[PDB]
């Protein structure tokens, strides 16, 4: 049943798709809502998630404070599952309840590659957090001139 | 020099240390550290102290 | 608290250990029916060095 969310984090797909052949609940939660797109968001394992996204798995999900896979994908430089979730559909604009984009994510973390994917896939630059702040100014503090350049 | 002394304390001189026999190891170096070089200048510039 | 302070979830370690100052983890085994522990100890060697 709720053996999804140990099954993608030690990275079982056979097992992963035997459960769900079974009928497993594609979208269980935990206590904190993380799902097993979550989990193998953060923990990058790209066969899962396109697994997952072939039995009905809701990609534009929201853990307790509203992040979607997205901001996990992009916060650890998982460079694939990222355009996987974009692909197969995802808020590029997403936000939490802090107002974090995931272009926030991969800018403090200098992820130039997921940065470029989701400025083409329409990731507004303008945008702003609780305090204001955007991507350029997060790159200006970090010290980061390429992704500076990479954002005109 | 340096780094070759930061490598031989984190990773060498604890375990040699802590081996069978020895009694004290002494460094020909020193370990890595933060060091933060002030210039007077760019903190009067500022208004700044240490 | 809501003004200055932003809030995520992460995953970490709620424990953590270490053998002789550097980091570790510990593995429990035993040998198979039949079979002695020097020749498990001597697998589970040939099967670390990759």
């Amino acid at each position: 049943g709720k053996k999804l969310l140990e099954a993608a984090r030690a990275g079982r797909d056979d097992e992963v798709r035997i459960l769900m052949a079974n009928g497993a609940d594609v979208n269980a939660a935990d206590v904190v809502g993380w799902t097993p797109l979550h989990l193998a968001a953060y923990w990058g394992h790209l066969e899962i998630v396109e697994v997952l996204l072939k039995n009905g798995a809701d990609v534009n999900a929201y853990d307790t404070l509203g992040s979607t896979p997205l901001h996990l994908a992009a916060h650890f430089g998982h460079l694939e599952i990222v355009e996987v979730l974009l692909k197969n559909g995802a808020d590029v604009n997403a936000k939490d309840d802090n107002g974090i984009t995931p272009l926030h994510l991969a800018a403090n973390r200098g992820h130039l590659e997921i940065v470029e994917v989701l400025l083409k896939y329409g990731a507004d630059v303008n945008a702003q957090d609780k305090f204001g702040k955007t991507a350029f100014d997060i790159s200006i503090n970090n010290g980061n001139e390429d992704l500076a350049e990479i954002l005109q | 020099q340096e780094d070759i002394s930061d490598y031989v304390a984190a990773n060498m001189k604890d375990a040699i240390s802590r081996t069978s026999g020895v009694g004290d190891v002494q460094l020909f170096g020193s370990q890595y550290a933060m060091r933060i070089w002030m210039n007077p200048n760019e903190l009067n510039k500022f208004q700044l102290t240490p | 608290f809501s003004a200055f302070s932003s809030s995520r979830w992460e995953y970490g370690s709620p424990r953590l250990e270490r053998y002789n100052g550097l980091p570790s983890m510990e593995i429990l085994g035993q040998a198979a029916p039949g079979k002695s522990t020097g020749e498990a100890m001597e697998l589970m060697e040939q099967l670390a060095s990759k």
